[PDB]
């Protein structure tokens, strides 16, 4: 029996219950509601009622830990909201916020449903509440299957992630009519919203996969990172892997000359386990790398720059993307780890016009909110206020590391010497940059200051990085009373 | 003790230094602070630049610095300007040991010409041939059958092989002459012909030799150099099969003659060309120290590292032939950093990620450990792979072990070009030759296929390990412990094959084709996301690697060979039917600078081949060099841009087509 979905597939598509035998385990779904009409009453709607309304509903198991989620459906109606689809999710949500769950939807609706007239605004209105209540308090993962237009495009963007499907998935406020309409250029669906622009251009989608198949796959991998809830603890899962296992690579990876380039994923990968890394974003703002991984078992937060890309320079579209994933990672009690080496700011007429101050605020602000245990190394350089930024002692930081040939000065030499002397006698470049360089381009001012807690061979960074993670187990740090922030926007 | 090399022998001397209780010196260049030889050694310098000339080829500095360390004696090393004149000139002029042969037979014997004088002084079988112009085809026809050889036409002006026709009968004699004498005449202006004993077919038997500064000469057994790929060998063994005591026992004899001929003090090794009806050729000989000893030393146990350095002193051995003997044999063979399915593609300027040598039973002679790279600009050479036998296949099999432990990240290698030449029949017949390698390889290279049992025993590891991966993630006691897979290499799921898993304890699984099936019961022990993968089914034991998944897609490694398995359950096989497969975008056209910066170095020249993984070009941006490559494609047409051209946004810097 393969009835009434052959329809379906015939256009190379899966369907959303697949979709949700794909994702939880085999037998553990039990669908919540099934038999629901749309008592809508109008413009010859009075017929074609439907059982399920387009929604399908139920609680589901992964890896043996509950869940919630909610899958569109095409073919009925288009997947339209309603005054009666949106109770349902309404219900899951509550539910899902009653007991410590997370939600995890999976968006095909192809806009409002127009029969019912301000009933699918108030449905709308009813999800964005939900939405915006329960955000820091379940984590929530949305994942788009196909379009999504129209307003119901905002409730995606408030939670925490949301990944996109590549052939068959795009999304954006308006269509492309009403911009033929008004400016008068013709623009395809896939060229407004496809993808390949939320991945590269807007920094919406966190993600972008192949198939439907190896969304689920990846998803299941996704889910077993995070904690169930806000009060649960960090999940700690068995490994074979050992804090004692060598890493002696490190040594090399940083080259001699001051000006060539290298990859931090050298850095990153020997540190953390193995093969346990999930980059977020990983397509946008290269400059900066975010994602999880796991140390001895445990689940933590990856942030680092990357000179192989611009020279690691911190800019605006990377500055959102670390401050959403520090603020993310705090809010649920996750461990944070930064690798640091940028020489500033990218200079540009473009950014000012584009409002570098208010961006570049954004970073340090999540960095210096958070009271999640933090630490830091400084591997090469760290110039001028990108290095306040990047968790710096400072900002109530737990333990910071150096490398033996690390740099931390006010700016670069030449800017020093010129202004240290205003009109020093010519060729004073030679024996002055030199000097300066030599004398206070060096650890070992920083750490006389007491701003690094200790130098060490760049071959006992995961004994370190261990020791201290198992030791800040549990700290209770606490900000003053707040009803809530002021962030810069 | 210093040495002058600095790459496996550097170690292995500093390794024989152990025993001989001899504290060594080893010196470095400024590229080469974190090689392994400068931490095994007591005392390091360094000697600028890791440019070759200033690197260790700047005698100079070498020798300079040849006055702090005490050491009464420095070795000569084998590579670089080893057993040199105008270093050996250099080093006795400050009056120190050379741990090396005397000039006299240096220059002697190592040099070009003079060389068939000193073969023909006591004729020592070289090169047969008539030994002057032949003017007429009768005189051809005659000296041809005077010997019956296959003619080995050569002109006497001409070298390199060009002129040379193989000749069988006297008809083919005739004609050949008739080529030949039209080609030299036209290429080098000389119809001076010679006709020789060519040879049917080669091996290339090389002889190995040592001697003393006051006696006691012996000859080591023999070794084979027969495979050669553009002049560079790959695997070599010392009791070559075509192996009579009628032969090798003269062959010892006269390659000990020869060497009070010239008085030779550290002998190098003598070389021969060999054909089924066991000749001898003495001539090519070598003077230098070759490194292939290590299989001889494994069939004797000869340290010729610790003799030659004992000759040094002016002291006799602590051998003799009389108790030279054989144990068995070994087989060495060289991996290279050359991408061979790739054209021959050189992959340089990688550290190893992560790599971990084979060390069961067998030895293995490196400089690259952990986090080392190779520059451009030297050996490409990774390891030196070798390992004891007593018998073809006992030995042999051993090395096919040993290949798939090797585990080998961040740059590619001709491990598989090596697995496939070992496993080939051809090679395990018995006898080979010195054209073996591009008469079963004419076409680039192409690695042999799998047969059906090692691809059923690959999807059954595959299936196991999937779940063993996959019970780790569960919570508890909340976790299964049998499923029914289907799995399919391939885009196109080719041969569906339904399979079962049961995981009765931590390392056994009860493998079936699916309930209700009979069951086998083998058994896979894998460390969690390791590369090592050991297998026994029954007597057979395989070991396979672990490259990386996507969870759908395993990339798992069969015979030094990548392949990508899909391991997937009754849902995902039934619903990936319907699934788009799209094509990415295959464009040959101009590639552009992704960001603003100078460009201040260029690799590639206007107009010509380019092929994927080389460098083009280096922009260099507040302070940062980068470099972009060409990802893929045959050739290019375009105009370059010239140096300093602080141009780029975004530009047309190459152009493809
Ligand atoms: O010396 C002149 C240019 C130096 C720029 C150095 C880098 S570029 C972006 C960032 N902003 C700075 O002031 N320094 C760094």
């Amino acid at each position: 029996p393969t009835a009434a979905e052959d329809l379906r597939h015939k256009k190379k598509r899966l369907t959303a219950m697949e979709r949700v035998q794909l994702f939880c385990d085999p037998g553990t779904f039990r669908e919540r509601d099934a038999l629901v009409e749309h008592e809508c009453h109008n413009f010859g709607m009075e017929k074609r009622k439907v059982p399920g309304d387009g929604f399908i509903t139920g609680t589901g198991k992964v890896f043996g830990r509950p869940v919630f989620l909610f899958s569109h459906d095409f073919t009925v109606f288009g997947g339209s909201l309603s005054r009666t689809n949106a109770a349902k999710v309404v219900r899951i949500m509550e539910e899902a916020a009653k007991i410590g769950v997370p939600v995890i939807g999976f968006n095909d609706s192809g806009g409002a449903r127009i029969h019912e007239g301000v009933d699918s605004l108030a449905g709308y209105a009813d999800i964005f509440l939900r939405n915006t209540l329960f955000s820091g308090v379940i984590p929530q993962i949305s994942v788009i299957m196909g379009p999504c237009a129209g307003g119901a495009v905002y409730s995606p963007a408030i939670t925490d992630f949301t990944f996109m499907v590549e052939t068959s998935s795009y999304m954006f406020v308006t269509g492309p009519e009403v911009v033929s309409a008004v400016g008068g250029k013709l623009v395809t669906k896939d060229e407004l919203g496809g993808p390949h622009v939320h991945a590269t251009k807007s920094g919406v989608s966190a993600g972008t996969f192949p198939n439907d198949i190896v969304a689920m796959a990846q998803l299941r991998r996704l889910y077993s990172y995070l904690p169930l809830s806000n009060r649960d603890p960090v999940p700690v899962l068995p490994t074979a892997d050992e804090r004692y296992r060598d890493v002696s690579s490190l040594n090399t990876v940083v080259p001699t000359e001051v000006k060539e380039a290298y990859d931090m994923r050298d850095v990153i990968y020997p540190v953390i386990d193995h093969d346990s890394f999930f980059e977020i974003q990983p397509q946008f703002a290269k400059n900066i790398i975010c994602g999880f991984a796991r140390v001895e078992g445990r689940s933590v937060c990856i942030i680092a720059n990357q000179p192989k890309v611009q020279a690691g320079v911190l800019d605006i579209d990377s500055s959102v993307k670390g401050a959403r994933m520090v603020r993310f990672a705090d809010a649920f009690n996750i461990p944070i780890i930064t690798f640091v080496d940028v020489p500033g700011f990218l200079p540009g007429v473009q950014q000012e016009y584009g409002g570098i101050i208010r961006h570049g605020a954004k970073l340090l602000y999540a960095y210096a909110e958070a009271t999640v245990p933090k630490v830091t190394i400084i591997t090469r350089k760290a110039y001028g206020g990108a290095y306040d930024v990047m968790s710096s002692k400072h900002l109530r930081g737990d333990s910071n590391y150096a490398w033996p040939h690390a740099e931390i000065a006010v700016m670069g030499a030449a800017g020093a010497c010129k202004l240290l002397y205003s009109k020093e006698t010519a060729e004073q470049q030679a024996q002055r940059i030199a000097d300066y360089e030599k004398t206070f381009c060096t650890p070992l001012s920083a750490a006389r200051k007491g701003f690094v807690d200790a130098v060490i061979d760049p071959s006992e960074t995961r004994m370190r990085v261990c020791e201290d993670l198992e030791r800040l187990a549990r700290k209770q740090l606490q900000n003053p009373w707040k009803k809530h922030g002021n962030i810069p926007l | 003790v210093l040495v002058a090399n600095r790459g496996e022998i550097a170690c292995r001397v500093m390794a024989t230094c152990r025993r001989l209780g001899i504290k060594t010196v080893a010196v470095y260049s400024t590229a080469d602070e974190q090689a392994k030889h400068v931490k095994v050694a007591d005392e390091s310098v360094c000697i600028g630049p890791p440019a070759s000339v200033e690197s260790y080829l700047c005698i100079d500095k070498i020798v300079d610095a040849c006055k702090k360390t005490g050491a009464q004696a420095v070795h000569p090393g084998y590579g670089f300007l080893s057993e040199n004149g105008e270093f050996q000139s250099a080093l006795q002029k400050n009056n120190i040991v050379f741990v090396g042969p005397d000039a006299h037979s240096i220059e002697s014997m190592g040099d070009k010409i003079e060389s068939k004088r000193l073969a023909q002084r006591a004729g020592v079988t070289c090169i047969p041939g008539f030994i002057g112009e032949v003017k007429t085809h009768e005189d051809l026809l005659r000296f041809a059958r005077e010997i019956g050889y296959p003619v080995m036409i050569k002109a006497s002006g001409g070298g390199g092989g060009k002129g040379m026709r193989v000749a069988y009968n006297d008809t083919q004699c005739v004609e050949y002459y008739d080529m030949c004498r039209e080609e030299a005449k036209a290429a080098f202006h000389s119809d001076k012909m010679l006709v020789e004993r060519f040879i049917d077919h080669p091996r290339h038997i090389e002889i190995q030799v040592i001697a003393d500064r006051r006696g006691n000469t012996v000859y080591l057994p023999e070794r084979e150099c027969s495979i050669q790929r553009r002049n560079q060998k790959v695997i070599e063994e010392a009791p070559s099969v075509l192996l009579d005591a009628t032969t090798r026992k003269a062959m010892g004899e006269e390659a000990v003659a020869m060497a009070r001929a010239v008085q030779y003090v550290s002998a190098g090794t003598v070389e021969n060309v060999v054909n089924p009806q066991k000749q001898f050729y003495f001539l090519e000989m070598n003077t230098r120290l070759q490194v292939e000893h290590p299989i001889t030393e494994e069939i004797t146990g000869v340290d010729l590292v610790e003799q030659m350095l004992r000759a040094a002193a002016d002291l006799p051995l602590s051998i003799t032939q009389d108790d030279i003997t054989i144990n068995g044999h070994a087989t060495e063979c060289r991996v290279y950093a050359e991408d061979p399915m790739k054209n021959y593609f050189p992959s340089i300027g990688r550290l190893t990620m992560y790599q971990e040598p084979t060390g069961a039973g067998v030895r293995c002679d490196s400089g690259i450990i952990e986090g080392s790279q190779i520059s451009v600009y030297y050996d490409p050479l990774i390891c030196k792979l070798s390992t004891w036998g007593r018998d073809r296949a006992e030995c042999i099999g051993r090395m096919e072990k040993a290949l798939d432990e090797y585990v080998i990240r961040g740059l590619r290698h001709n491990i598989c070009l090596l697995r496939d030449v070992v496993t080939e029949p051809r090679y395990r017949s018995g006898s080979i030759t010195t054209n073996y390698l591009q008469e079963q390889y004419p076409n680039g290279f192409k690695k042999a296929e799998l047969t059906a049992e090692e691809m059923q025993l690959m999807y059954e590891v595959a299936a196991c390990v999937h779940l063993k991966r996959e019970r780790l993630h569960y919570t508890q006691g909340t976790a299964p412990s049998e499923r029914q897979l289907y799995l399919s290499v391939g885009a196109g799921q080719e041969g569906e094959t339904p399979v079962y898993v049961r995981y009765l304890d931590d390392s056994h699984f009860e493998i079936g084709a699916s309930k209700h099936g009979p069951f086998r019961k083998m058994e896979v022990v894998w460390k969690a996301s390791y590369p090592i993968i050991r297998v026994k089914d029954g007597e057979a034991e395989t070991v396979l690697q672990f490259w990386g998944t996507n969870e759908v897609t395993y990339g798992m490694q069969m015979r030094g060979t990548t392949f990508d398995v899909n391991v997937m359950s009754d849902l995902q096989s039934t619903l990936a039917h319907f699934v788009p497969i799209t094509e990415a975008t295959t464009n040959t056209k101009q590639i552009l600078s992704p960001m603003p910066g100078v460009i201040v170095a260029i690799k590639v020249q206007p107009g010509q081949m380019v092929v994927a993984g080389e460098e083009l070009l280096t922009l260099e941006a507040m302070k940062m060099r980068n470099k972009i490559h060409a990802q893929a494609d045959g050739k290019v047409k375009e105009v370059k841009v010239k140096l300093g051209a602080t141009v780029e946004d975004n530009e047309v810097l190459v152009e493809l087509e």
